[PDB]
C-alpha cells in the first residue's frame, strides 16, 4: 500500500537527486483532493521561499527565482488524490543544500462533509562532490569477511586437532 | 365379551399398517402453511382415527381398572396426550395465542410406536447420552471460566465507533446521532475502532469513543457474562468465530490474539475431542453388548444364437472391453465447458450418443445370451438397466429444455468400476449400510429433521413475513428464512451443517430471545448427537593415501559431534528468522536491510562448508542415499543460482526471480533436526500408500458433481450490473446478454461474472471444495439458484430446487467420503502399532520415559500418611481442618466467589461497584483465613501436596491484586494492565474441581496426551511458518476487498502468521482468496504506483491463488486429523488400563 519512506540527504554535486515527501492516509479507502507547497531555506537566515505549488492535474506552477528548469515533478501522476508528493532535482549545485519543507493540503470527502487538514515533513540534504556510501555498508561488510574467516580457523583447529588424535591413538595400538 | 374380540383387532397386523399411513398422510398436510379451507374435517378425520385407536387400546388391555395399566407403557403417554390437547382446541382456546399448534407435531412421534424397531434406537440414543454426565460438566465449567476471562477482558470493548469533531443535550445527543458514526461503503454496522497503536484507526477527522449500538443486532459483545457465554460458545462450536475474531482484534487489538490461540485450542479442539470420545466408547460397548446376547422364428436355431452369443459374454476381453469404454466416457463428459464453439459442441452431442449405443446395444445381448430370468437375479445387471432405460428416456423426449438433469445420470455408470477396485467397493457397502444393516437409524435421524422443519414453520414463520422490515432493508424476505417448508427445512439442514449463530439472529430479532434460543440450540444439541451416532454406526460395522583415510576417519567424529549439531539447529532458526523482516516496510527501514543482505552471505558460507565437510565424512554413496541429506542438497543449490547469477550475466529477469520466491524452503532444513518432527514424518509417510487409495476415490466420486453441475451451471453465473448504483438489474429490462451489451454505451453497465463457478470441470472442482468444507457455499449457491440459461441475467428465485444439488453432494461428497476416509486410518495405525517396534506412535523415545514416569503420579493414592504434632494451643487447630465440613464450607464459600464475578456488567452503577468490591474483599480475608489456619496447623505437611502448593500460589496472588489497584492509579492509563493482573483470581475457581473424581480423570487423558501433541504442533507451527514467507512476498500488493482489510493483511508477518491461523480452522479463506482471483481491468489495475515502494500494480495473481489455497486446506486437514486420532486414542487407553 503506502509506507511513508524518509529522504535521502547527501546529494552529489553534478549530478541528479529525488526528495521523498510520502503523506500516507490513515484509512486508504477515503476519498481525497490534495495540493502542496514546496518551500526552502538555503545555508541563509531563516527564510522560506515558496518554489513551487503542484495542484492538480500536470500542471505545476513554479519558478519565482534561481532555478528553472531544473525541478521535475517525481510523483503521482494522473490522481488528484496525490499520497506522493516527490520532486527531482536534474543538476544539483552547491545552493541546492539547506532545509526543505512539504506542505500537503488535503481534503477528505466524507459522505456530509469536507474536512480540511494539512501535514508538514522537514528534510535536511547536504551537497558534496564524492558521496560517501554508508555506515552500515562499511561495518556490516567488515564483519561478513570477520564471521567468515574466524569460522574457517574454528574448523581447521578443530580438524587438526582430531587429526592429531587419531593418528595418535593408532600409535597407542 | 368384547374384550375378547378387540385383542384380535389389536394383534393384527393390518391395523399397525393403517396407523403407519394415518400419520405418513397428516405429516404432509403439516407440511404447508396457509392450508385452503378443505383442511376442517380431514383434521377432524384424522382426530376420529387416532382416538380409535385409544379406544381399541383401553378397551383391549382390560376394565376401567386397566386405564392404570394402559397408562404403565410410557409410550402411551404421547398417545393420550395427543388425544386430549387436540379437544381443548375443538372446545376452544382459554386463550387463542396459537402456538398449541406445534403440539399437533407431537403425532409424528407416534411412528417411533408403529415402526418396528425404532423403538430399541430411541432407547439407545438416550442410552449413549448417561454416559456423556461427566463431560458435560467438565465443559460447562470450561466455558464458565472462560467466560469470565473474555468479559474481564473485553467488557466494553465492541461498543467503540468512531465519531467525527462537531461543528462548533450538548453530549448526549452528539454521541446518539448516527451521522456522527462512520460507515463503510455497504455496511450497516459502524466501524469499530482502537486507542492503542495496534487496533484500528478511524480516519482523519474522527475519534475512537466508546458510546454507541454495538455489533449486529447487538447480541455480539462481550459485558454481561451472560452474552460472553455465547459468544465463546460459538467458540467451541466454531461457528462464525472468524467475524468475532476480528472485532475484538480491531477494537483491543493484535496482541490479544494469544486469547484465541488458547480457546481455539484448548476449548474448541480439546473439549470437542471429549464429546467425540465419550459416544465412542459408549456406543462401542453397547454396540459389544448386543453381539455377547447375540451370541449368547426357429426354437432350435434360436438355441444356435443363443449358445454363441453366450461364448462371447463368458469369456474376458468384453468385460474388459466395458470397463475401458466407461472410463472413456466419463472423460469425454468432462472435457464441457462454457464458452464452447458449436463445432466443438456437435462433437460432443454426436459423440454422446455413440456410447448410449454401446451400453444399449451391449444391454440387450445379455438378454440374449442367458435368459430374461437369471439375469435379473444378480445385482449389477439390475443398476445397469436403469441407466439405459433413463438414458433413453432423456434421449426420447427431445422437446423438453427444462429437464437436464437426466443426462447426468448417466454418470453413474463410474461405479461398475467397484468389482475391480476393491476401494470403491467398500464406500458402496457404506453408502449400502444405511439403506440396509443401519437403515432404521436412518429412520430416526430423517424424522427428527422432517419435526424440527415443522416445529420451526408454525412457531416463527407467521412472524418473519410481518417483522420482515427488521431484517432486510428492503422490505422483501431474506434468504434464509421460515416462512415456508422447505425453507424451514434448509435452516435445519445448516444447522447440522454447524452455521447455526447467524440465522439465530434473524430469528431472535423477528420472533423473540426466548424462543429463538431454545428451538435453535434443541435443533443443534440432539441433532448431531443423532447424525454423530450415524457416523459412528458406519465405522464399527465398516470394519469387522594411508592418510586420507585417518582424515576421513577425522572428520567423521567432527559431524556425529553434539556441538556440531547444536551450532547447525541454531544456524537453521536465525536463516529462517531473517525471512520475517521481506516485508513491505523493508524501503523504510534501511540498516536491517544492509544486515540481511551481508548475513546472508554468512550464511550460506556455513551451509556449504558443512556440506562439504559432510560428503568428506560420511561418503559419497552414503550421502545420497539419505533422502534427508538429499532435502538439504537442494536448498543449498538453489542458493548458489540465486548467488553466483546476482554477480553476472543473467542476472534479473525471469527464471531468476522466480528463484527468489523458492527462498521460502530454507525452514525445511529443520524437519530433519528434531527428533519430534521425525517421529511424526515417518508415520505421516506410512500412511500415504493407503490415503492415496482414499484420495483417489474422492477425486472420481468428486468429479461426478462436477460434470453434473457444468451441465447445470455453466454459462448461467453471468449477470449485468448497473455500474454506479452496483446491484444487478431484473429481468424485466435487461434479461438478455445481448441487452446488457446494447447498453455499453451509457458507460453504466458492466457484464461481469461469479468468481468461483462451474465454467469447467477444473472449476467445478474449486467450487465444490467451497461447498464442501462450508466456507464460500454461500455465493455458489445463491447464484447457482438465480440461473436461467446460458446468456440471461438471473431472476431472484427463479429455479429454487436446485439447493438439493448442494444437499446431496454433502451427504455423498463429504460425509460418506469422511466415513470412508476415517475408517482407512484407524485400521492403518493399528497395524502400524502392532508391526511397529515402537509401540506408541507419535512418541519419541525420550518421552516415554517422561510418559511412564507420568502414569504413575496418576495412580498413586496413599490413606496413611502424615499424622500432625501434638500440642494442646497448636494441635486444636488442625483438629477441625482434618473433618470432613471444613471442606463443604470452604467448596461452597468458592461457588459464591465465583458468583460475585459473573454479575459484573459493563455501565453498571457507582453504587453497584462499591458494594462488588467490598464483598471482594472479604473473600481475600476468609480463603487467606483458611490458609494460615491450614498452614500453620499442618506444619510441614502444607507444601507437600501438589494441591496445595497451587492453594498457597493463589492466597498469597489475590492480596497482590488487592494492593495493586492503588498502584495502577499510581501507574499510566488502564483499559490494558490494569485488568490483566485481576485474571489471577479466576484461579480461585480452579480449587474448586478438585473434588471430582470423573472429572480429574478427563484432565488427565490430556496430560497423558501431551507429549504427543506436541510433536504434531511443531510439525504444524513449520508449514504454517513457510506458508507465511510465501504469502508475504507474494500476495501484498493486493487490491483491498472482502477478506483483506487493512488490519488482516499479508502486508507483514504479524498480519499473515494471523491470516495463516485462521485457515488452520479452514474458516474464512474464501474471502482471502476472492481478491487474489482478479486480474485485469476493471476489478483490478495494472500499473498502480504503491507509494514507498518500487513493485507497480494491484493485481492478485489466479493460478497461484488456487495453489496456495487448495494446498493448504489439504495438507492441513492431514495434520490437525492426525491430532484429533492422539488425543481420542488416549481417553481409550486410560479407560482401557484400569
Ligand atoms: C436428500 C435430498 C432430499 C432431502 C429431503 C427433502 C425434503 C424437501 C423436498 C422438497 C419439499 C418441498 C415441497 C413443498 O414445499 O410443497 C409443500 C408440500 O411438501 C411436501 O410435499 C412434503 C415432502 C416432505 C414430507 C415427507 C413426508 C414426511 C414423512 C416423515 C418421515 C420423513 C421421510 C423423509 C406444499 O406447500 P404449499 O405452500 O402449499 O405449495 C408451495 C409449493 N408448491
Ligand atoms: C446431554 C447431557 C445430559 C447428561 C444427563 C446425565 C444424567 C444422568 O446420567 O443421571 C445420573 C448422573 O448424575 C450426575 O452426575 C448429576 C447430573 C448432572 C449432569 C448435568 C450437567 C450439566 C448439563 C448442562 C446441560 C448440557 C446439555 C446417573 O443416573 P443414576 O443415578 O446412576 O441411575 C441409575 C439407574 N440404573
Ligand atoms: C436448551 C434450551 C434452553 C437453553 C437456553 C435458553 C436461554 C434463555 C434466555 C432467555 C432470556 C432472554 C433475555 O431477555 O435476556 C437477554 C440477555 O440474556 C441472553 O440473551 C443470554 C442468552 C445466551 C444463552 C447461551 C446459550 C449457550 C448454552 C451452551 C450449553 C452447552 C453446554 C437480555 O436482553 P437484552 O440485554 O436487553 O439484549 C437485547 C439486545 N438487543
Ligand atoms: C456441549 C454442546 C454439545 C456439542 C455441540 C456440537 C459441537 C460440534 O459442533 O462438534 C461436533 C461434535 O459434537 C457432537 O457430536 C454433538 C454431541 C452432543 C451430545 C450432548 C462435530 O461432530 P459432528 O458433526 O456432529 O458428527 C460427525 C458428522 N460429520
Ligand atoms: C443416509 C443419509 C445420512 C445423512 C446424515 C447426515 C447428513 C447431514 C450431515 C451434514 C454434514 C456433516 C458435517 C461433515 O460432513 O463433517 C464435517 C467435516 O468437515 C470438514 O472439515 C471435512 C470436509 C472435507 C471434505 C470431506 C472429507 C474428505 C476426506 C477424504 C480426502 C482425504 C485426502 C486428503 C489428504 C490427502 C465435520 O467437521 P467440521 O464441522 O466441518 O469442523 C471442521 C473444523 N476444522
Ligand atoms: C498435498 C496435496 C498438494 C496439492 C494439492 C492441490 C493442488 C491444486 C492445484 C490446482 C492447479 C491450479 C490450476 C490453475 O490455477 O488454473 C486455473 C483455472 O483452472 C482451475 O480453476 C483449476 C482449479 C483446481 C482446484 C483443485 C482443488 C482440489 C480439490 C481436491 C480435494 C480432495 C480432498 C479434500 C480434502 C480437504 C487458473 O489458471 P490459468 O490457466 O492460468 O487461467 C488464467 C489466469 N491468468
Ligand atoms: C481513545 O483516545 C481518545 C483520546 O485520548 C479518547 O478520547 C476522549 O474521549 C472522551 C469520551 O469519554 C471525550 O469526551 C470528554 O468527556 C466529557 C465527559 O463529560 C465530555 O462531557 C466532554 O465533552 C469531553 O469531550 C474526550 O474529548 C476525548 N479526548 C479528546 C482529547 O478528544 C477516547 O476515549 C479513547 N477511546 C477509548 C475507547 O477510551
Ligand atoms: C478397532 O480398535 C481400535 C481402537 C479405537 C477405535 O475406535 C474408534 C472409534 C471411532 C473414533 C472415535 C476413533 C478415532 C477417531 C475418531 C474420529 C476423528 C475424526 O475427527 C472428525 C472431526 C473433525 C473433522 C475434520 C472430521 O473428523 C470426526 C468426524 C472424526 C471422528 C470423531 C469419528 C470417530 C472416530 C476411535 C483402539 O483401541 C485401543
Ligand atoms: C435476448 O432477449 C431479447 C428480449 O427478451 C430478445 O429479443 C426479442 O425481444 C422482443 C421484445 O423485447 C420479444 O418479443 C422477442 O420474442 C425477442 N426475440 C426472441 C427470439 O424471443 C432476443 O432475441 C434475445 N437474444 C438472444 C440471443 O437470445
Ligand atoms: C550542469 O550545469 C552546468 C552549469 O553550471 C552545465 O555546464 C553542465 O553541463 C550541467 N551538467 C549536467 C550533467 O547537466
Ligand atoms: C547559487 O546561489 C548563489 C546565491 O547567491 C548564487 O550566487 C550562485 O550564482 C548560484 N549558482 C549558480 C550556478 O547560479
Amino acid at each position: 500500500g503506502c509506507v511513508e519512506v524518509d529522504s535521502e540527504t547527501e546529494a552529489v554535486y553534478g549530478m541528479t537527486f529525488k526528495i521523498l515527501c510520502i503523506s500516507c492516509k490513515r484509512r486508504s479507502e477515503t476519498n481525497a483532493e490534495t495540493f502542496t507547497e514546496w518551500t526552502f531555506r538555503q545555508k541563509g537566515t531563516e527564510e522560506f521561499v515558496k518554489i513551487l505549488r503542484y495542484e492538480n492535474e500536470v500542471l505545476q506552477l513554479e519558478e519565482d527565482e534561481r532555478f528553472e528548469g531544473r525541478v521535475v515533478w517525481n510523483g503521482s501522476r494522473g490522481t488528484k488524490d496525490l499520497q506522493d508528493l516527490s520532486i527531482f532535482i536534474t543538476n544539483v549545485t552547491y545552493n541546492h543544500s539547506g532545509d526543505y519543507e512539504c506542505h500537503v493540503y488535503r481534503l477528505l470527502f466524507f459522505e456530509n462533509y469536507e474536512h480540511n487538514t494539512s501535514v508538514v515533513k522537514k528534510i535536511h540534504i547536504e551537497v558534496v562532490d564524492k558521496a560517501n556510501r554508508d555506515m552500515a555498508s562499511i561495518v556490516s561488510e567488515i564483519m561478513m569477511y570477520v564471521l567468515i574467516v574466524v569460522l574457517t580457523i574454528w574448523l581447521v583447529a578443530e580438524m587438526i586437532y582430531c587429526y592429531k588424535k587419531i593418528a595418535a591413538a593408532t600409535e597407542t595400538a | 365379551v368384547v374384550r375378547r374380540g378387540a385383542i384380535k383387532v389389536l394383534i393384527h397386523a393390518l391395523f399397525s399398517m393403517f396407523i403407519m399411513i394415518t400419520i405418513l398422510t397428516n405429516c404432509v398436510f403439516m407440511t404447508m402453511s396457509d392450508p385452503p379451507p378443505w383442511s376442517k374435517n380431514v383434521e377432524y378425520t384424522f382426530t376420529g382415527i387416532y382416538t380409535f385407536e385409544s379406544l381399541i387400546k383401553i378397551l383391549a388391555r382390560g376394565f376401567c381398572v386397566d386405564d392404570f395399566t394402559f397408562l404403565r407403557d410410557p409410550w402411551n403417554w404421547l398417545d393420550f396426550s395427543v388425544i386430549m390437547m387436540a379437544y381443548l382446541t375443538e372446545f376452544v382456546d382459554l386463550g387463542n395465542i396459537s402456538a398449541l399448534r406445534t403440539f399437533r407435531v407431537l403425532r409424528a412421534l407416534k411412528t417411533i410406536t408403529v415402526i418396528p424397531g425404532l423403538k430399541t434406537i430411541v432407547g439407545a440414543l438416550i442410552q449413549s447420552v448417561k454416559k456423556l454426565s461427566d463431560v458435560m460438566i467438565l465443559t460447562v465449567f470450561c466455558l464458565s471460566v472462560f467466560a469470565l476471562v473474555g468479559l474481564q477482558l473485553f467488557m466494553g470493548n465492541l461498543r467503540q465507533k468512531c465519531v467525527r469533531w462537531p461543528p462548533p443535550f450538548d453530549w448526549d445527543a452528539y454521541i446518539s446521532d448516527e451521522g456522527n458514526f462512520y460507515f463503510l461503503e455497504g455496511s450497516n454496522d459502524a466501524l469499530l475502532c482502537g486507542n492503542s497503536s495496534d487496533a484500528g484507526h478511524c480516519p482523519e477527522g474522527y475519534e475512537c469513543i466508546k458510546t454507541g449500538r454495538n455489533p449486529n443486532y447487538g447480541y455480539t459483545s462481550y459485558d454481561t457474562f451472560s452474552w460472553a457465554f455465547l459468544a465463546l460458545f460459538r467458540l467451541m462450536t466454531q461457528d462464525y468465530w472468524e467475524n468475532l475474531f476480528q472485532l475484538t482484534l480491531r477494537a483491543a487489538g493484535k496482541t490479544y490474539m494469544i486469547f484465541f490461540v488458547v480457546i481455539i485450542f484448548l476449548g474448541s479442539f480439546y473439549l470437542i475431542n471429549l464429546i467425540l470420545a465419550v459416544v465412542a466408547m459408549a456406543y462401542a460397548e453397547q454396540n459389544e453388548a448386543t453381539l455377547a446376547e447375540d451370541k449368547e422364428n426357429c426354437c432350435a436355431p434360436w438355441l444356435k444364437f443363443k449358445n454363441i452369443i453366450h461364448l462371447i459374454v463368458m469369456d474376458p476381453f468384453v468385460d474388459l472391453g466395458i470397463t475401458i469404454c466407461i472410463v472413456l466416457n466419463t472423460l469425454f463428459m468432462a472435457m464441457e465447458h462454457y464458452p464452447m464453439t458449436e463445432h466443438f459442441d456437435n462433437v460432443l452431442t454426436v459423440g454422446n450418443l455413440v456410447f448410449t449405443g454401446i451400453f444399449t446395444a451391449e444391454m440387450v445381448l445379455k438378454l440374449i445370451a442367458m435368459d430374461p430370468y437369471e439375469y435379473f437375479q444378480q445385482g449389477w445387471n439390475i443398476f445397469d438397466s436403469i441407466i439405459v432405460t433413463l438414458s433413453l428416456v432423456e434421449l426420447g423426449l427431445a422437446n423438453v429444455q427444462g429437464l437436464s438433469v437426466l443426462r447426468s445420470f448417466r454418470l453413474l455408470r463410474v461405479f461398475k468400476l467397484a468389482k475391480s477396485w476393491p476401494t470403491l467397493n467398500m464406500l458402496i457397502k457404506i453408502i449400502g449400510n444405511s439403506v440396509g444393516a443401519l437403515g432404521n437409524l436412518t429412520l430416526v435421524l430423517a424424522i427428527i429433521v422432517f419435526i424440527f422443519a415443522v416445529v420451526g414453520m408454525q412457531l416463527f414463520g407467521k412472524s418473519y413475513k410481518e417483522c420482515v422490515c427488521k431484517i432486510a432493508l428492503d422490505c422483501n424476505l431474506p434468504r434464509w428464512h421460515m416462512h415456508d417448508f422447505f425453507h424451514s427445512f434448509l435452516i435445519v439442514f445448516r444447522i447440522l451443517c454447524g452455521e447455526w449463530i447467524e440465522t439465530m439472529w434473524d430469528c431472535m430479532e423477528v420472533a423473540g430471545q426466548a424462543m429463538c434460543l431454545t428451538v435453535f440450540l434443541m435443533v443443534m444439541v440432539i441433532g448431531n448427537l443423532v447424525v454423530l451416532n450415524l457416523f459412528l454406526a458406519l465405522l464399527l460395522s465398516s470394519f469387522s593415501g594411508k592418510k586420507w583415510w585417518t582424515l576421513r576417519r577425522a572428520c567423521f567424529k567432527i559431524v556425529e559431534h553434539n556441538w556440531f549439531e547444536t551450532f547447525i539447529v541454531f544456524m537453521i532458526l536465525l536463516s529462517s528468522g531473517a525471512l520475517a523482516f521481506e516485508d513491505i516496510y523493508i524501503e523504510q527501514r534501511r540498516v536491517i536491510r544492509t544486515i540481511l543482505e551481508y548475513a546472508d552471505k554468512v550464511f550460506t558460507y556455513i551451509f556449504i562448508m558443512e556440506m562439504l565437510l559432510k560428503w568428506v565424512a560420511y561418503g559419497f554413496k552414503v550421502y545420497f542415499t539419505n533422502a534427508w541429506c538429499w532435502l538439504d542438497f537442494l536448498i543449498v543449490d538453489v542458493s548458489i543460482i540465486s548467488l553466483v547469477a546476482n554477480w553476472l550475466g543473467y542476472s534479473e529477469l525471469g527464471p531468476i526471480k522466480s528463484l527468489r520466491t523458492l527462498r521460502a524452503l530454507r525452514p525445511l532444513r529443520a524437519l530433519s533436526r528434531f527428533e519430534g518432527m521425525r517421529v511424526v514424518v515417518n508415520a505421516l509417510l506410512g500412511a500415504i500408500p493407503s490415503i492415496m487409495n482414499v484420495l483417489l476415490v474422492c477425486l472420481i466420486f468428486w468429479l461426478i458433481f462436477s460434470i453434473m453441475g457444468v451441465n447445470l451451471f455453466a454459462g448461467k453465473f453471468y449477470y449485468c450490473i448497473n455500474t454506479t448504483t452496483s446491484e444487478r438489474f431484473d429481468i424485466s429490462e435487461v434479461n438478455n446478454k445481448s441487452e446488457c451489451e446494447s447498453l455499453m454505451h451509457t458507460g453504466q453497465v458492466r457484464w461481469l461474472n461469479v468468481k468461483v463457478n462451474y465454467d469447467n470441470v477444473g472449476l467445478g472442482y474449486l467450487s465444490l471444495l467451497q461447498v464442501a468444507t462450508f466456507k464460500g457455499w454461500m455465493d455458489i449457491m445463491y447464484a447457482a439458484v438465480d440461473s436461467r440459461e446460458k446468456e440471461e441475467q438471473p431472476q431472484y428465485e427463479v429455479n429454487l430446487y436446485m439447493y438439493l444439488y448442494f444437499v446431496i453432494f454433502i451427504i455423498f461428497g463429504s460425509f460418506f467420503t469422511l466415513n470412508l476416509f476415517i475408517g482407512v486410518i484407524i485400521d492403518n495405525f493399528n497395524q502400524q502399532k502392532k508391526k511397529l517396534g515402537g509401540k506408541d506412535i507419535f512418541m519419541t523415545e525420550e518421552q516415554k520415559k517422561y510418559y511412564n514416569a507420568m502414569k504413575k503420579l496418576g495412580s498413586k493414592k496413599p490413606q496413611k500418611p502424615i499424622p500432625r504434632p501434638q500440642n494442646k494451643i497448636q494441635g486444636m487447630v488442625y483438629d477441625l481442618v482434618t473433618k470432613q465440613a471444613f471442606d463443604i464450607t470452604i467448596m461452597i464459600l468458592i461457588c459464591l466467589n465465583m458468583v460475585t464475578m459473573m454479575v459484573e456488567t459493563d455501565n453498571q452503577s457507582q453504587l453497584k461497584v462499591d458494594i462488588l468490591y467490598n464483598i471482594n474483599m472479604i473473600f481475600i480475608i476468609i480463603f487467606t483465613g483458611e490458609c494460615v489456619l491450614k498452614m500453620l496447623a499442618l506444619r510441614q505437611y502444607y507444601f507437600t501436596v501438589g494441591w496445595n502448593i497451587f492453594d498457597f500460589v493463589v492466597v498469597i496472588l489475590s492480596i497482590v491484586g488487592l494492593a495493586l489497584s492503588d498502584l495502577i492509579q499510581k501507574y499510566f492509563v488502564s483499559p490494558t494492565l490494569f485488568r490483566v493482573i485481576r485474571l489471577a483470581r479466576i484461579g480461585r475457581v480452579l480449587r474448586l474441581i478438585r473434588g471430582a473424581k470423573g472429572i480429574r480423570t478427563l484432565l488427565f487423558a490430556l496430560m497423558m496426551s501431551l507429549p504427543a501433541l506436541f510433536n504434531i504442533g511443531l510439525l504444524l507451527f513449520l508449514v504454517m511458518f513457510i506458508y507465511s514467507i510465501f504469502g508475504m512476498s507474494n500476495f501484498a500488493y493486493v487490491k483491498k476487498e472482502s477478506g483483506i482489510d487493512d488490519m488482516f493483511n499479508f502486508e507483514t508477518f504479524g498480519n499473515s502468521i494471523i491470516c495463516l491461523f485462521e485457515i488452520t480452522t479452514s474458516a474464512g479463506w474464501d474471502g482471502l482468496l476472492n481478491p487474489i482471483l482478479n486480474s485485469g481491468p476493471p476489478d483490478c489495475d495494472p500499473n498502480l504506483e504503491n507509494p514507498g515502494t518500487s513493485v507497480k500494480g494491484d493485481c492478485g495473481n489466479p493460478s497461484i491463488g488456487i495453489c496456495f489455497f487448495c494446498s493448504y486446506i489439504i495438507i492441513s486437514f492431514l495434520i490437525v486429523v492426525n491430532m484429533y486420532i492422539a488425543i481420542i486414542l488416549e481417553n481409550f487407553n486410560v479407560a482401557t488400563e484400569e
